[PDB]
RNA sequence: AAAAAA
């Protein structure tokens, strides 16, 4: 349903590169990177 | 009643060419499902059968599997409940033959048929073979393996459901009709066998 | 392949035993039946025969192994733990000596999963029993289970061998195997992530539980 | 809108409590946690078994959606994560109706849920917070918004309503409505001009029975 | 003196670091502590006393159970009715032993301690502590009688030694007593009228809840029996 | 529950064309019965059999009296299965076929039970089936069809209520009979044992009234292993050997 | 979650709201009767019944 | 679930019993004070023996009475136990050996002992008649369900009062409670049941027998023999119940009817008096907000 | 569905 309050029939092919853009993003996801301080380590 | 609303107990009801249309999995809820509309003269039919397995069963120590089939009423309250348990075993007595039960051990299939609508312009005999013809295609349809695909025809009362290829016969029910009709109720039923085998066959390729 | 491609359930495919000529010698070639096939007897001409009939609708497929295979191919079932597969499971129960689980979905073969589908809320899914000699190969004898396993925890095993017919016997001894998705609090919590074999923390709340991890 | 009510008057239980609102009495019980039947088992959270009976014939269907209802109060209520695989058995019996029981239920239901929180203070059961239920009502006539009202009140009555708030800091700040019941022909401004009047009334049970747990459990202190 | 109810702003600074203990509850994600149950918040040390008929397993807890049940690598014992058993291994009774089982029949009083107590694992106990002496009365409950109380009653007179309940029995008879955190009371005497004479005063107090009112209770239940 | 060794012993020994059974009867022998009649006088009728196996069924017959235009069916049979519930599914099915076993328009003359044109007698069949080691839709069959036999009601007077105070009617009908057949292999066998149909590969319910066959006619499975499709040609012989060594049971029965 | 049985004329009948996971703004409740005006009145005309 | 006694426990109730004590301090032949409280409505009636506590609400509707008796009325009574008595009792069992017991004990001592009037209660003869049924509630079980259950029903019969109605034609109509005063039920006569338990114990063997009256729950657990007598003020034994347990005399069981009449004689007398004490509370109640006017 | 002697 729009802004006016008429509804709409979502196309077939809408729903498709919707599945399309969720299995490709969920079979790589981005490696989570998090630092944390250690002050106990020292340099060469 | 505490279980359901059956309203005012002092209160009484209400006093006063060949068609079928076959469409296979369109429940999302079971395995397999089936439904089968047959139109003829001033009667026709509609019924839906839905298959549930196979799942497991704990405990279970069977080499086979065990199939359960029980009738509903959907909307007309015709049938008695004592004559769908008739039924219900004739039906098992029929796909335990065709069904490969060796390959379900410790397993078990259930399969549900309800009697949607049935207009009338025996009396049951008539949907008998219609039940099998919408079981058979919803256990195809579920992935079960059956020997033999399961049909049969309705010739003045006397039903008989055949399989590889009407050489044999799985199921016979007789009820009321006349005498000396054996011979032309084989023949009758072996016509309408071959028909809703080929319809059923082109429904489970098409879609 | 001189035979139909297509097989609907009671389609004759191909008798018992075949045979062939080529390079001046009899090739046998031996028909066994297999997943969607059976083999039963039919009669013609007042004597006996077996042949090979297909019990599910599909495509046929003939194929050797180092005989002819023939089996049909539907467009789960089939999918069955046994020994050495993997298996994704979630813990339900925790004991002293062991822990128990249920099996969700099975690890196919060279990823990819076969999901089996039942109902969680009956008990009609198959149940799995993880020992705590099975846990990890370090130390078998002493294990703390608290602090491997959590109720709700995903656990990735191996079946081992599957015992009698009500559970099965897991394993998460080797590296890659272990509690793969938690949360902290049983669930209460945060996500958490696999950092240590032997450590699970969480980069969100910075709680860190104990748990038995796999390697990523 | 003045009530009554008591803390453990059962033995044999492991928490009780005794609600009294106009005529309809709903008297509590809560035991837990205990050990849970295998069909109940929750591995991570904690079991609630919630049964309702009215105060004439059996539980029906009615008091079916009055523990599905009541359910849906309890649950972010108690900190289920605290009693992983256990259980809590909720009773509430009905007394008295104090309405017309055939064509309103709503103001039991409140009485159900006051009652069943009193009830789980008794038994000491890990809670996140507070909470307070009032039935409420609009007369066809007067188009007015009446706080607790009584039997003959409903009768004539064109909406019946049913409100239940979460309560933090002191009975005060309002975290999240638990439960909003509304039944009859009502419009969207008689809504917001429902919960200006129920909060306000809310509060006042909610500070209301905050006096009552002092005075029973303190003496135990 | 001061009342908690749950939901309400805890009052101690989240500055200073502070111990966690019963009664309030660390949220695992918002990391914020509230208080989950009503009663006076004790601060030395921060938990709330509240009142409460049903026991949890806890460590350090001396509790006073039943044999429901004896298997071939522990013994069930039920500290309360409806709750969870609890497990008592063989090996938790002084002067062990491996093929030879400790003599403990189903129905057996036992005196003994929580030793490890987890929330989602079967808890377990051991008839000796860990340790003071070995005997702090730990083991089997011979005959006698046991009472249920709440759990506010048992802990204020297992640990504060002004309560004056043994202090007031012990003039009127002589006995020995052991007290669980369960809520139960096992009272042995040498006559059957003493014990239930102290069964009586027990079950009063209790109910009437009052500290002045022992010494009263106690000189009309005695003096009843005669 | 036969082992595997015993089924696959019973199968090998049924299905040979010199069919063995394991009692030693010929395809068309009955075990021998034991019928007793009229033994409830509360009851206008009554009927007890006991077989070799042990199983054993008691068939009440009562009546009353009812308008015959506004009730279809004056024949109500009703089976209670000792250990087993109303419900059941095989009991509700025995029920459902005895039924139409025993109707007005099917095996049973609707004219024998009327008395005036207004009123008419209406007959109350009660099953209780003390031991089961098998189908008892034949036991039962037997049963009812001895108890139908010797029955006493209240002697009309009248004519076209009231009834006679000591003189009684005796109801003379001829009830249908019920016999159960065991397909095994290419043979066919009546009177199946409890060891037999548990390997038996499939199975016939053939009814019988007035010297000929009748309706119901079923094709029951007696197990739930060993059921397989069976040539048409098994129909057509079983139908005809239910014919020619029915009227041998009957004159049996019939003393 | 959110139940609305909304009516063409503007009005309401059933009105059910339990909130056991977050918190439920005014502003949502607005956007839920709103979303259930529309809905309802889609559904009062559309196969001309 | 099943209350999990200990051996101690079991010793000790048993050897009191030897020495004529109990844990509730109270004698062989004396039955726990009753007490009765009323609601606002008529017919809602709680009554309370030691730590038992029980409720009743006595109702009542417009019915067909059965084909078989159609001269009479129609009478019901639940007995279902709530977990609220404590987890001992499943929620909706009617199977229950005891709860089944309980409900057939006070059925017997209302209908088949003809203390209610169902004749009385026949609006058309075949057509339409009241239903007058009896809903149990057990709020907390400390024992004596049957004891508690026959007092709270008797006395909240005789406290109803049914709305009056007047026959026009073949409609019935019903008088609001306003314009008229609704008419009490008939009750011929007030049943009261007593229960007995039974004990035999060791040691001090050949003739010894223990039988209490009212026993508590830890007493009921122990006891080997179950006894249920009903009796009146018409000096009549309006029904007693003992299957099987512990096999007694025939003069042991006179000897229990003999203790129990002194024991229903003392709490009827009880039951018309707080009948008589609450008529009247209605009676100056009404007569002082009219005064007012 | 562990148990007894040494
Ligand atoms: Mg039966």
């Amino acid at each position: 349903y729009s802004k006016d309050g008429l509804p709409n029939k979502v196309k077939t092919e809408d729903i498709r590169i919707r599945a399309q853009n969720f299995k490709s993003a969920l079979a790589n996801l981005e490696d989570i990177i998090f630092e944390i301080e250690k002050p106990l380590v020292v340099p060469v | 009643d505490r279980r359901r609303l059956l309203g005012p107990a002092a209160a009484k009801p209400m006093a006063f060419e060949q068609e079928l249309s076959l469409h296979t999995g369109f429940i999302e809820n079971c395995n397999g499902s089936a439904l089968v509309e047959a139109r003829s003269l001033g009667h026709q039919t509609s019924l839906i059968t839905a298959v549930y397995g196979p799942r497991s069963i704990r405990g279970s120590f069977t080499s086979q599997g065990t199939i359960s089939i029980q009738l509903k009423n959907g909307l007309l309250e015709k049938y008695n409940t004592n004559e769908l348990k008739e039924v219900s075993s004739f039906l098992m007595g029929i796909f335990n033959s065709v069904v490969n039960l060796s390959r379900y051990p410790k397993s078990g299939i259930d399969i549900f048929v309800y009697l949607t609508y049935d207009k009338d312009l025996s009396q049951i005999s008539s949907l008998i073979p219609h039940c099998i013809t919408s079981i058979t295609l919803a256990l195809a349809d579920a992935g079960i393996e059956l020997v033999d695909m399961a049909g049969a025809g309705e010739a003045n009362g006397t039903v008989v459901s055949f399989i590889k290829n009407g050489e044999e016969i799985v199921g016979f029910w007789k009820d009321d009709g006349d005498d000396e009709d054996l011979l032309e109720c084989l023949d009758r039923c072996k016509e309408q066998y071959n028909r809703y085998r080929d319809l059923m066959i082109s429904c489970l390729m098409n879609q | 392949f001189q035979f139909p491609e297509i097989a609907y359930p009671g389609k004759l495919i191909c008798p018992q035993y075949g045979t062939e000529n080529k390079d001046g010698e009899d090739i046998i070639f031996n028909y066994v039946p297999g997943p969607g096939t059976k083999l039963i007897q039919y009669e013609h001409n007042g004597r006996t025969l077996e042949a090979i009939t297909a019990t599910l609708v599909g495509t046929v497929r003939c194929e050797e192994e180092k005989n002819i295979l023939v089996s049909v191919l539907p467009g789960f079932a089939n999918n069955l733990p046994k020994e050495g597969d993997i298996v994704l499971t979630r813990v339900t129960r925790l004991s002293l000596q062991r822990a128990n689980v249920e099996i969700l979905a099975v690890e196919d073969k060279p990823a990819t999963f076969s999901v089996s589908q039942a109902s969680s809320d009956l008990g009609e899914t198959f149940r799995g029993i993880i020992r705590s000699q099975d846990v990890r190969s370090t130390d078998r004898d002493r294990v703390k289970v608290i602090e491997c396993f959590k109720p709700g925890d995903i656990v990735r095993a191996q079946v081992l061998s599957l015992g009698d017919g009500t559970n099965y016997y897991l394993t998460t001894a080797r590296n890659d195997l272990g509690v793969v998705f938690a949360r902290a609090a049983n669930g209460a919590g945060g996500l958490m992530y696999a950092t240590d074999w032997q450590m699970m923390t969480s980069p969100v709340t910075g709680a860190t539980e104990k748990r038995k991890c796999a390697k990523p | 809108m003045s009530v009554q009510a008591e803390i453990g008057i059962l033995d044999h239980v492991d928490g009780s409590s005794e609600f009294v609102s106009q005529d309809t009495k709903v008297i509590c019980s809560v035991t837990g946690p205990i050990e849970p039947k295998a069909r109940q088992e929750l591995p991570t959270q904690l079991a609630l078994e919630i049964i309702v009976r009215p105060a004439k014939g059996v539980a029906t269907t009615r008091e079916k959606v009055l523990e599905d209802k009541l359910r849906a109060v309890l649950t972010p209520l108690i900190t289920r994560h605290c009693y992983p695989r256990q259980l809590c058995q909720i009773t509430c019996q009905i007394l008295e109706s104090g309405e017309d029981e055939a064509e309103f239920s709503l103001r039991e239901l409140s009485c159900c849920i006051n009652a069943a929180f009193l009830a789980l203070v008794d038994a000491g059961i890990a809670l996140n917070s507070m909470c307070a239920s009032i039935p409420i009502a609009i007369i066809k006539d007067t188009s007015d918004i009446i706080v607790d009202p009584t039997a003959e009140q409903l009768k004539i009555s064109l909406s019946v309503h049913t409100l239940a708030l979460e309560f933090v800091n002191g009975g005060k700040v309002v975290k999240n409505v638990l439960l909003l019941d509304s039944n009859g022909d009502f419009n969207e401004d008689q809504l917001f001009s429902l919960l200006e009047l129920g909060e306000q009334k809310c509060q006042e049970l909610v500070t209301n029975i905050r006096r009552i747990i002092q005075d029973n459990i303190s003496p135990r202190l | 003196s001061t009342f908690i109810f749950p939901g309400d702003s805890f009052p101690v600074d989240p500055t200073t670091p502070v111990k966690l203990g019963p009664g309030i509850y660390c949220d695992p994600n918002t990391q914020e502590i509230r208080p989950v149950n009503t009663g006076v918040l004790h601060v030395s040390t921060a938990y709330i006393d509240y009142s409460s008929k049903r026991y949890i397993p806890s460590v350090n807890d001396f509790v006073i159970g039943v044999i429901i049940g004896t298997f071939s690598d522990s013994y069930k014992v039920s500290l309360q009715n409806f709750s969870s058993s609890v497990s008592l291994s063989y090996m938790a009774f002084p002067n062990a032993s491996k093929k030879n089982r400790p003599t403990l029949q189903v129905g057996d009083l036992v005196y003994a301690r929580v030793c490890t107590a987890e929330k989602e694992l079967e808890a377990e106990i051991e008839c000796f502590d860990s340790t003071t002496g070995r005997d702090a009365g730990f083991g089997i409950l011979e005959d006698g009688m046991i009472i249920d109380v709440n759990l506010n009653f048992a802990r204020q007179l297992l640990f504060n030694n002004d309560f004056p309940l043994l202090k007031v029995l012990a003039a009127h008879t002589k006995f020995e007593v052991a007290i669980g955190l369960n809520g139960k009371i096992w009272v042995k005497c040498e006559e059957l009228s003493n014990t239930l004479a102290c069964y009586r005063t027990i079950m009063e107090c209790c109910q009437k809840n009052d500290t002045a009112a022992f010494k009263d209770i106690a000189k009309r239940q005695f003096k009843e029996i005669l | 529950s036969l082992s595997v060794a015993e089924k696959s012993y019973l199968y090998d020994s049924l299905a040979s064309t010199p069919s063995i059974r394991p009692d030693g009867r010929l395809p068309h022998q009955f075990r021998p019965i034991e019928i007793f009649t009229d033994f409830l006088p509360s009851s206008n009728g009554s009927s007890r059999i006991i077989a070799s196996d042990g199983s054993e069924c008691i068939v009440s017959i009562k009546s009353k009296v009812v308008d015959h235009h506004v009730e279809n069916e004056l024949l109500q049979v009703d089976v209670d299965i000792a250990g087993q519930r109303d419900d059941a599914l095989v009991v509700e099915t025995i029920t459902s076929l005895l039924n139409k076993v025993l109707k007005s328009g099917s095996g049973v003359d609707s004219s024998k039970l009327q008395l005036t044109k207004k009123y008419s007698f209406k007959i109350f069949v009660d099953v209780l089936v003390i031991s089961s080691h098998s189908h008892p839709v034949s036991l039962i069959s037997f049963a009812i069809y001895s108890a139908l036999n010797s029955t006493y009601l209240p002697k009309l007077i009248s004519a076209f209520p009231t009834f006679h105070d000591y003189d009684m009617v005796k109801l003379d009908i001829n009830p249908p009979l019920v016999f159960i057949l065991a397909v095994v292999g290419n043979n066919m066998l009546l009177d199946p044992a409890a060891n037999e149909s548990e390997v038996a590969n499939n199975g016939l319910i053939i009814s019988w009234s007035n010297g000929k066959i009748t309706s119901p006619i079923r094709s029951v499975a007696l197990n739930d292993s060993n059921v397989k499709s069976f040539k048409p040609h098994l129909l057509k012989q079983g139908l005809a050997m239910v014919e020619k060594y029915a009227p041998d049971v009957v004159r049996s029965l019939e003393n | 979650t959110i139940s609305i049985l909304a009516a063409p004329s503007g009005n309401y009948k059933q009105l059910t709201l339990v909130g056991g996971g977050a918190k439920i703004t005014p502003e949502m409740i607005k956007r839920s009767l709103l979303l259930s005006r529309v809905r309802a009145d889609d559904l009062s005309t559309r196969f001309n019944i | 679930k099943d209350i999990e006694i200990s051996a101690s426990e079991s010793k000790f109730i048993l050897e009191a019993l030897r020495q004529n004590y109990r844990l509730d301090g109270r004698s062989f032949d004396q039955f726990r004070d009753v007490e009765i409280t009323f609601g606002k409505e008529f017919g809602d009636v709680s009554v309370k023996m030691g730590n038992t506590k029980v409720h009743c609400r006595i109702s009542c509707q417009i019915a067909q009475p059965y084909e078989d008796r159609p001269f009479e009325g129609l009478f019901v009574i639940s007995t279902e136990i709530s977990p609220m008595a404590g987890s001992q009792f499943e929620n909706g069992n009617i199977t229950g050996e005891d709860e089944v017991l309980c409900s057939r004990i006070i059925e017997k001592s209302v209908r088949r002992s003809g203390a209610l009037d169902v004749e009385g209660l026949c609006i058309v003869a075949g057509s339409k008649c009241w239903a007058v049924r009896a809903d149990v509630h057990f709020l907390d079980c400390d024992g004596g369900f049957i004891d508690a259950s026959c007092i709270a029903v008797m006395a909240g019969l005789m406290h109803f009062k049914k709305p009056d109605i007047t026959v026009h034609g073949e409609q019935i109509i019903v008088h609001p409670v306003n314009e008229r005063e609704p008419v009490p039920l008939g009750i011929l006569h007030i049943p009261i049941c007593v229960t007995f338990s039974f004990f035999n114990p060791q040691d001090t063997e050949t003739n010894s027998e223990i039988s209490i009256i009212d026993a508590t729950l830890k007493e009921e657990l122990l006891r080997d023999g179950v006894l249920t007598v009903t009796l009146n003020k018409n000096r009549e034994v309006v029904q007693v119940s003992k299957a099987g347990g512990l096999p007694m005399d025939a003069l042991t069981l006179m000897k229990c009817c003999h203790e129990a009449y002194s024991i229903i004689e003392k709490i009827t007398d009880q039951i018309l008096q707080l009948l008589k004490e609450d008529s009247e509370k209605r009676n100056k109640y009404a007569a002082m907000l009219t005064s007012e006017n």
